[PDB]
């Protein structure tokens, strides 16, 4: 058969990812443009809200040291990919857990909805991807919103799920964060209410 | 804004490391038992970031001025260059290459890094680049030491490079490690061997380039990255 | 005082360097035209000094701490061990092994080298030691980076430690330099080679030893050396 | 034919040899004990003397790097291997040449006669090596004295060379220097006056 | 003007022939006995002619037609055709590429030589040619012959042809022999056998190209060669 | 390691080198346009000179066949690729010693200074290409001036030279040759007096 | 890299390891003198303890075919190597469950505070090795004393275990057995509650 080139293979990010990729959070001093947590400035377009999450691992146990990164339309539902500290919104960000916060958290607006290659809807969310120490290569999954229950029972990303019990996993629970709107997405990498992860 | 226009090779896992490698002690709890789920791609996955417009520092790439505190550091002065090509063979131009690594005793400028080898005042270890029109980047920093860890009683990680690069979606995107040509700590690592093949190994190891180095001065490593091979959509929704 | 009671195997000067390497520039001009005479072994050559009565310093062999000017040195941290033995295979305890080096970056600590490479305030790259009851010798120091020289105009030492050995007569007494196994610049070095038989080279490429290493605080490389046999006179003056 | 483990081969002690072999010479701190040039305490029995010589290239230039190793017999023709300094006498020494001193010098006291192994009595002589960048192995010779010149016709070891005009590359010049006993011995690696040297 | 932008990988000095090579009778008293001393590369040394708007006669390069004295030349009507390229591949167009050689009996138009085999009336035996915007050159000549000399008591050389090639620099500038595929004299040349490395050797032999002959007409053969790879400058007095 | 494709190798340019390169020399016809030995025309801005000189092997016997490419800067430091025949000056030359002239001349105007890479200021220079049969790859060199001593002992490629005796066989001496400034530029291939050659 | 002889490979010590190193246990007569239960006789300096546990698979059900040894300081806090059966204190002893008996039982005293090799007190601690049909390496484990907490917390071993959770897998229970100090310390192989083994 046609043999390509072979990709390069993945390693595990290491316990010291955010030296090189979250500065900030790494304690250590920032250069004068960071990728970050904040994708939408105040005057973004769309509803405003807060993601926060806790990993965890098979045990049970927090994972202290991972790094995120997604990817999510505007709220129009345009992926915006010409990256600027100086966008009103950017559909990439980063954030991270450490030692001392343990939560990752992201600024960001609630996503349109876009279609899948066969012109389907697919529900808003977030395109996740998970690095720490002990992840040979990264974990992708989605963050959907359990206030668009119509929408994610519709969505034909989130029936490809075998199991309606493994769907719930990736449905971020409303909540309120200082008295702001929020949703916390908790990832749990092995066992228990494990999360659906993806290969694409 | 972004639109989906093209498809990316299905990747081989196992030809990238599996998630249960558990002579690496921690992939035993941080290792998904489920099956990951298929999903084909759309514009979510197809689409990603892309860094032209992102403000790089005149010393971004330098490691050896970019965390300049009265002296140059201490270490074998080396330049690590390439090219991003995806598997069609088809350069990678614009795309942001970010890395970083441990100083020239293998200790990492990070509060939880213990080891008794000293920080180098002038070594901070990070480094990005965005490749150029014809794919190529380049930095130039001093080579990583070894260092012991926690895993078996007396592990010791091959000196590397940690590397992240973005690619022209978010299925593309990549996080490895480079090691260094010859090296006799490779064969002996667990992490290295989370990659069951052999040949998947090399693709990992660095090359001492003597066509590049700056005589006098400082050596040169060659390492280059291949990303999923990208075409465009055909016949599909027909 | 000092006896005559024994011979010293011939060397072998195919297997050592020949003195006119030209590839190894210097060697040009300081190398003799004429042949070696050879003279026969006498009490001349036969003996030599012991060192088992000078004073030693509690540091003399090791790099870490012998030149502490309020740090540890930065880099490799590494024992370096081994054995000294004759062509017989016996051991050559109470001997006298010298070692010298560049730090990390390949700088070495003398006035005349003028590499942009910094100093390290806190290594100073000499040590010593004499063999114990069994032959065995160590010393910890950091492992040296390879430097750029003045050869041809992009060469490169190989990482090296120079040693000198005295062994039991000025018949015996050598220098040498030792190399790091896996080293790509070795194969590339006219210094290198200016031993003809690849056999011989392989002889100063020290091995990661890691059944001696520390663990979670330096790593170690073994190198043994073989001076020449040693046995009794028999049947001479009659 | 039988074949012994082979000898671990030389290499040239490189540019930077005084920094491991002659500590005060590389301008360096030294240890609190050094073997070094002075091989005899003033009072040593013997005949007090200077050594010192030069070393010269194939091109006529000075080597202003070299490492100078010695072994002579003390006065009474006994060679004194116990090193320590606090003997009397040392029958061992070391000396260098340098860029801010050309000439290598030594202090020591004429060596008294010893027989080679068929009982025949050799000329004074000093066993020196010679070590240097651009000196793949070290070069051995012996310095022999002008004023021995009855001796030094009857040595079996001068005798082994077969051209009297090399006999004469291995006799120091007896002279005075700062009004004291000296001999000078400069050695010429290659070409014009080469020094003989020796294989044993 | 001319800039130092450029920097040439630094030549294989045991690839190329070395000066003093015995069997070549005439090398002995014509080889440096010092060292070669290396210096940087400077604008000196990067820079060097273009004879882009060098004036070319019609027929400089066909050497059928470029001694005309009444009539084509007598022998084997051949095209020699190659490409020029850098190290890294790259083409080098626009270009210098002389030749001079021998006619078909090894004979040349030059007075010192005697050679018994006659000159050819129609043939002086030198072109040149500028190569096009893709580093490609022709000739058109009649293949030379062999012919013997004054070295060893039976020595001849093969065919040949001489190339001198300009290149980007007076770094890159080369002169070097032609030979065709087959000769049974190849290996027996003590100028040949300047050339340790028989590999290099194998360079030097042009091969019978049947895909670019004229058929009925003139046969074929293809010469590329291969410049020192040219890079940018970078991380220079930084 | 990173091997490249090699570099063609290099083989010498033979007798008959004039044939090709030097047809003038060589006694035959000349085509409409050569490069040869005149790089300066009467009216191009610099001091106008002479160059001339000698070829001999490490026999001290002269050289009847060699061929000489030169590279200078004019007179304004600055150099010139752009060859052409109706230029006042070019930065490029050839020239030939021969049977029937054994010294070879050069018309040109003197260099001016041209920095290093480093950006130290080199002292005048004219860069030579020495090629011959006999000579199987080409020796390069550089022809300095004795009227620029001071700029000459501050070279930072004449400081290279170890030996301050090897510096001397790179400057061209200074005369009058029918009224007009000429310099002697004597080339010794091997031997006593033998000329540095660069590699670079 | 240097590659010793390789260590001789373990195996399983199968069903009937009591018949070689348990024979009292395995209802076999026993010879004049058995390495057993009892490192302390009556009379030994400390504080007299019972020991006493039960092993579990990964099914939760008893393993009643383990044999257990144990190397503990005396309570001086010194490890006695010279085993004799004469000795008031040895501190080495063997253990077992069986079919009959599925609870091991030692009879000791509290050891001794040790220091680690950096010279850090260890809390005191029973080292055990742990061997059994199923089980192809022998699993290294400590017992430590639920009534050393302040000793516990700051124990270097201890420490190295990153999750407090699996710390107290190794913390034994004190009670009282017939109105003796008695200690509870049961080994879970595998799953919930798993007990840290060590390599070393
Ligand atoms: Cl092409
Ligand atoms: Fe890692
Ligand atoms: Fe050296
Ligand atoms: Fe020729
Ligand atoms: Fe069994």
């Amino acid at each position: 058969p046609i043999e390509l080139l072979p990709e390069t293979p993945s390693q595990t990010a290491g316990p010291y990812v955010h030296i090189g990729l979250a500065l900030e959070a790494a304690g250590n001093p920032t250069r004068d443009q960071e990728i970050w947590n904040r994708l939408a400035k105040p005057d973004a377009p769309g509803e405003h809200i807060l993601l926060l999450g806790q990993v965890y691992d098979g045990n049970g146990h927090l994972v202290r040291d991972s790094f995120l990164e997604v990817w999510q339309a505007d709220a129009n539902g345009e992926y915006q990919d010409a990256y600027n500290l100086e966008n009103a919104f950017n559909s990439f960000g980063r954030t991270a857990t450490t030692f001392d916060a343990g939560e990752w958290t992201l600024h960001t607006v609630k996503p349109g909805v876009v279609n899948n290659a066969a012109g389907v809807p697919m529900a808003p969310h977030i395109n996740i991807s998970l690095f720490a120490r002990g992840i040979n290569i990264h974990l992708h999954t989605r963050l959907y919103f359990d206030d668009e229950a119509q929408a994610n029972a519709k969505c034909p990303v989130l029936n490809l799920i075998e199991q309606p019990q493994r769907r719930e996993t990736l449905i971020a629970k409303r909540c309120e964060v200082d008295g702001k709107t929020a949703y916390r997405f908790d990832i749990r990498i092995q066992g228990e209410g494990e999360t659906v992860f993806f290969d694409f | 804004p972004a639109q989906d226009n093209s498809r990316f090779v299905i990747r081989d896992r196992n030809w990238h490391p599996k998630a249960l490698t558990p002579d690496y002690k921690t992939s035993i709890a941080r290792s998904p038992r489920q099956a990951l789920v298929s999903i084909p791609q759309s514009i979510s996955e197809t689409t990603g970031p892309n860094f032209s417009h992102l403000g790089f520092g005149a010393h971004d790439h330098d490691l050896l001025l970019n965390f300049n505190n009265g002296g140059l550091p201490i270490g074998e002065r080396i330049i690590v260059a390439g090219r991003v090509v995806d598997q069609y063979g088809k350069p990678v131009p614009n795309t942001l290459v970010e890395m970083w690594q441990a100083n020239a005793g293998g200790r990492y400028r990070h509060k939880n890094d213990r080891y008794l080898a000293p920080l180098d005042p002038n070594f901070g270890g990070v480094g990005r680049c965005l490749t150029d029109s014809d794919g190529y980047y380049s930095f130039r920093t001093i080579k990583p030491g070894p260092y012991p860890w926690r895993n078996g009683p007396n592990d010791w990680r091959p000196a590397h490079i940690y590397f992240g690069i973005s690619g022209p979606s978010i299925a593309t995107k990549l996080i490895t490690q480079l090691y260094f040509e010859g090296d006799p700590l490779i064969p002996m690592c667990p992490i290295v061997k989370s990659i069951a093949n052999p040949e998947a190994v090399q693709q990992l190891i660095a090359k001492l380039d003597m066509n590049n180095a700056n005589p006098m001065d400082c050596l040169a490593y060659r390492f280059d990255i291949v990303l999923r091979g990208q075409r465009k959509t055909h016949f599909e929704n027909c």
